[PDB]
RNA sequence: UUUGAUCCUUCGAUGUCGGCUCUUCCUACCGUCCGCGCGCACCGGCGCGGAAGCGUCGGAUUGUUCACCCGUUCAAGGGAUCGUGAGCUGGGUUUAGACCGUCGUGAGACAGGUUAGUUUUACCCUACUGGCCCCGGGGCCAGAGCACGGCGGGCCAGUACGAGAGGAACGCCCGCCGCGGGCCGCCAGCCCCGCGGUUGCCCGGCCGGGCAGCGCCGCGCCGCCGCGCCCGGGGGCCCUGCGCUGACCGCCUCUAAGCGCGCACCCCGCCUCGCGCCCCGCCCGGCCGCGCGCCCCAGCCCCGUGCCCCGUCGCCGAGCGGCCCCCGCCCGGGGAGACCACCCGGCGCGGCGCUCCUGUACGGCGCAGAGCCCUGCGAUCGCCUGAGGGACGCGCCUGCAGAGCGC
RNA sequence: GCAUGAAUGGACCAACGAGGAUCCCACUGUCCCGAGCCGCGCCUCCGCGAGCCUCCAGCCUCGGGAACGGGCGAGGGCCGG
RNA sequence: GUAACCUCGGGAAAAGGAGUGGCUCUGACGGCCGGGUCAGAACUGGAACGGACGCGGGGAUCCCGACUGUUUACUAG
């Protein structure tokens, strides 16, 4: 009985609404990914819902991927992101793009690899992606 | 506080809480002191043609 | 018809109406209850808001992610110069409310009060307590009163007023405020406690106590006459509206053929009365002091005050106050402090590590002028 | 909240669908709250009563209301001139152009389809939001407003329960979302005349400038701001009910008298406004009035009275109670600002120092310089030079100045 | 095939179109969700100086009534400018 | 460097790439001094040069009319 992922986090600066294209970070056999939803998102009349590093959205696979893979909903998680963000200890970060990798609700990646260093959030948050990542900033 | 950064890109000092710090791709972290130079490292200026700056203090014997 | 999609309201009517403060500054509408037999003490002080800064902190806090780590926090720096009690008042619980017994003044009273009482020290004729003085030179009159409110009170306040010498500020009358007396077994105590600090500075640090949370009052930043979509946060119309797009479409009904109190208006925005609530003291200390700021983790002496001075307002000469977050006010806004009546009770304790003391004005990069001239062989 | 039936009001006109925006109201209750029942072991479901505080969302197709599907914290229903056009929009309907099909001898018709087609006026009254018609300092309070809800994680616990599969709860701690009130230390955005770069023309050239309705490019201070940070832990009476003692009715009974506990609802506090009042200061004034036992009513302590003249002959003093009177502007500056008001005043101008913005000034000097028609021409480069220029923040004054008319 | 169809022309079509329609790339305040700024108007002052409209008047709730009242009956509020 | 299709005329600027400043030089083209243009090289500036101005967004399809042209002055091109 353990499937979402591990303890609580802050709040952070989210910056991927809806309709968002950002690439696929484990060799998966995909190419980009279409953000359609997130997890655990009560709305507001008229706003988007948003994602930040570290959390869980709903993707389907671009027109430039491998089609095992092409018209079906599937969980990522969210790994790198270009809008900056502030963490409890003062410090302001971000990366070069958003990136993110495909998981299962309970957390294992379908894929052997991740390409590229991952924040710590993500991390923290998901024991799967800690091993599998080289490189964590 | 002794636990201080040296900006990536003018080599000054950096104090606790006061700058943005970036990844890329190839896992390198660069330390930025304010804007004026995260802008002009992305805009690719040679910083050994800046004046103020301690790469370009170095190059012309200022700077030991 | 109904409206087919839910959504609240936009802003609180609980602060109603929206218009300029017409009290002269911040007022302290209730004070702490008394409680019977706790040690003698003061409430509230009244001080000035000076300017904010970064501090480095240990946090532990069990069950959070920062229970072991540091924070960077943001504080607020409040310029506390000593106090002068000056006059005692005495209440008595009535059915019709708290009714007033009697106020006995000091027998001397300074300059700031005397020019607190005209409008233009220089022209008015000077006759405010002319005869009083007179009558009180003894302490004959003095113990009298004190009998009256002994037999005759319930609640003791004493009136104290500020120093404006001792601040960077242009006004030169002072402000004069109440603050009660809270503990105690008695009236007479408290009235002795009171009598004994006549005519005497009183102190911040006799007041608070670090780790302690206050409450704070004041009045906010102005803005004049301001639209609907800044003083109430409604939604902007889309492009093609004729005539403008920062507006509420529809202000009513046809029935009542009125329109309600509840429909956002344009109007006067900010300089409004406020308090917050529940913010925990850092540190207090004196300008005077050389290691003012300075911790463990530092070397080279730094004060309270940074370098090139605190923006929009000037140097700090002696006590102050620090406390976590924000409050209130722009610079130079007299605040008052009081204790919090509904303390939050999870918080940790207080442990400063570092303190930025660099320019404010611009970016600055040196914590004193004497790293700023080493590095720039000056 | 449907659609009919009728024809009472309105044809010297009440602008006729939907959407967008915004407020309020109902309850016949979908989730959350409190109780009870089950063919309720647990988990999960279903039924009933009180309860309208909060929540009830993002998208694809359609003018659509509606419907239908995808997704998520899993998603009740309605009213207000079928709320809302001097608020918008103009997709539909519903003038004049044009096309198709069916119908008609024809002009033409079609609750059949399709495409193109001016949306006028507030300065008046009221309502509403703010602001005024000066008066000392400090307070109190009637009345009015009103704001903390929802979802998770950890420990409890792989426990109670159950054959097994599975699988809870009280309490505490820690987070998130939505909403609300502030703030600028960090990060992000913005630039009034700061610094640097650059095109065309013009001032003979260099320098330094102007025009191109801010020529366009980079950076940027005081300030404003969110995409950043801070803050939101209280009481009371009780409904629907569950109980205690206990009769009418020898027994039994939560009720009939009496007593206990009790809800995101109700009322109060905190919080916003606030007429009027009070204390004190300067002053120490003028006026008016004459009259006190308490408690209970199945002890009612001896009752089933008294007053009955406010002038009708009463009017001193004291005492006690009440009422009345008393308080500058112009001018300058902001932390304030439509005008006003508000907060403060021996203002400010002009300098000097600090700090920090830009990015290394003009000139001079160089075996610097690709080269050349070469005793000279030359874009650039180095040194003096983290220089020069600038400042709306801070600290001083070596200058000049700054307390004057109506009331 | 309610009710297509052959100079009341049928079918097709390269080039062309301020014609009607669907989708993809690029681009962006259309939007999430708004913020800051510039000039002119507005606003205050000196000079100049109109139109429209007008039974009378100008605060609400309920009742009855030409069946949705400012005036009428009953209540609640409100100095005047 | 440019596709399908085509009435073989088009489509076509299809689509899509790279360069462009200043300074100092070299060559080519006439006449019995003149002129501009075109081509090549070194050096050098915040990785900058059509530096203001002026000046196509593109592609895949369906319907209607072949095309240039005309029309309801004051709501229909
Ligand atoms: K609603
Ligand atoms: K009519
Ligand atoms: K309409
Ligand atoms: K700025
Ligand atoms: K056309
Ligand atoms: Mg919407
Ligand atoms: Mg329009
Ligand atoms: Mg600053
Ligand atoms: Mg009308
Ligand atoms: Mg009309
Ligand atoms: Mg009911
Ligand atoms: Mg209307
Ligand atoms: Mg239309
Ligand atoms: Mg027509
Ligand atoms: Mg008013
Ligand atoms: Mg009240
Ligand atoms: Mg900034
Ligand atoms: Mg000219
Ligand atoms: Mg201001
Ligand atoms: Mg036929
Ligand atoms: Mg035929
Ligand atoms: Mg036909
Ligand atoms: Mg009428
Ligand atoms: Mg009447
Ligand atoms: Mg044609
Ligand atoms: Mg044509
Ligand atoms: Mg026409
Ligand atoms: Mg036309
Ligand atoms: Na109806
Ligand atoms: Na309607
Ligand atoms: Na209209
Ligand atoms: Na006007
Ligand atoms: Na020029
Ligand atoms: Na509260
Ligand atoms: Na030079
Ligand atoms: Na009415």
């Amino acid at each position: 009985g353990r499937s979402g992922g591990i303890g609580n986090k802050f709040r952070i600066s989210c910056g991927l609404p809806v309709g968002a294209v950002i690439n696929c970070a484990d060799n998966s056999g995909a190419k980009s990914l279409n953000m359609i939803a997130v997890k655990n998102w009560k709305g507001h009349l008229n706003r988007f819902p948003k994602a930040s590093v570290g959390d869980m959205v709903l993707i389907t696979v671009g027109r430039d991927g491998k089609p095992e893979l092409r018209r079906k909903v599937t969980p990522a998680v969210v790994v790198r992101q270009r809008k900056v963000w502030r963490r409890k200890d003062g410090v302001w970060i971000y990366f070069q793009d958003n990136a993110g990798v495909i998981i299962n609700p309970k957390g294992e990646l379908k894929g052997s690899s991740i390409t590229g260093p991952v924040a710590k959030e993500a991390a923290d948050r998901w024991p799967k992606i800690s091993t599998t990542a080289e490189c964590v900033h | 506080m002794v636990t201080t950064n040296q900006c990536s890109y003018s080599g000054r000092k950096i104090l606790p809480g006061y700058g943005k710090r970036m990844s890329r791709h190839d896992k390198v972290l660069l330390i930025f002191l304010n804007r004026k130079a995260s802008v002009h490292y992305l805009n690719k200026w040679n910083p050994r043609k800046i004046r103020w700056t301690l790469a370009s203090r170095r190059a012309r014997g200022k700077e030991v | 018809s109904h409206r087919k999609f839910s959504c609240c309201r936009k802003g609180n009517l609980g602060y109603l109406p929206r218009k300029r403060c017409t009290r002269g500054r911040g007022r302290c509408k209730t004070f702490p209850p008394d409680v019977q037999g706790a040690p003698i003490h003061l409430t509230a002080f009244l001080g000035y808001k000076a300017g904010c800064t970064h501090v480095m902190r240990f946090i532990d806090h069990r069950g959070s992610n920062l229970h072991n780590r540091q924070a960077i926090d943001q504080a607020t720096i409040i310029d506390a110069p000593p106090m002068i009690c000056t006059a005692i008042i005495g209440y008595a619980k009535t059915p019709k409310g708290l009714r007033a017994v009697t106020t006995v003044w000091a027998a001397h009273i300074a300059e700031p009060a005397m020019r607190r009482f005209y409008r233009n020290y220089f022209h008015a004729e000077k006759t405010a307590f002319s005869t009083y003085m007179k009558k009180a030179a003894d302490g004959t009159y003095i113990k009298e009163q004190l009998g009256r409110l002994k037999q005759h009170a319930d609640v003791i306040r004493i009136v104290a007023h500020t120093q404006p010498a001792l601040t960077p500020l242009k006004q030169k009358k002072a402000d004069i405020m109440e603050i009660q007396v809270n503990g105690g077994a008695s009236v007479a105590e408290k009235v002795d406690y009171a009598y004994a600090l006549m005519e005497k500075p009183i102190s911040i640090k006799d007041v608070f106590s670090v780790g302690a949370q206050i409450d704070t009052i004041s009045i906010t930043r102005g803005r004049g006459f301001e639209g609907v979509v800044t003083r109430w946060g409604v939604t902007r119309l889309p492009r093609k509206t004729r005539r403008g797009n920062r507006k509420v479409a529809c202000i009513g009904a046809w029935h009542p053929a009125n329109v309600q109190y509840t429909v956002a208006r344009a109007g006067q925005m900010g300089y409004f009365h406020r308090t917050d609530t529940n913010k925990q003291v850092f540190m207090i200390d004196t300008a005077e002091n050389p290691r003012c700021c300075t911790t463990e983790f530092d070397l080279t002496d730094k004060s309270i005050n940074p370098v090139g001075g605190f923006v929009n307002y000037g140097r700090v000469q002696g006590d102050f106050i620090m406390i976590k977050g924000t409050c209130p006010g722009p610079k130079r806004r007299p605040v008052v402090m009081r204790n919090a009546l509904l303390p939050h009770r999870n918080c940790p304790p207080v442990q400063l590590q570092w303190i930025s003391t660099a320019s404010k004005f611009g970016h600055g990069i040196f914590e004193t002028v004497e790293e700023r001239r080493q590095f720039y062989a000056k």
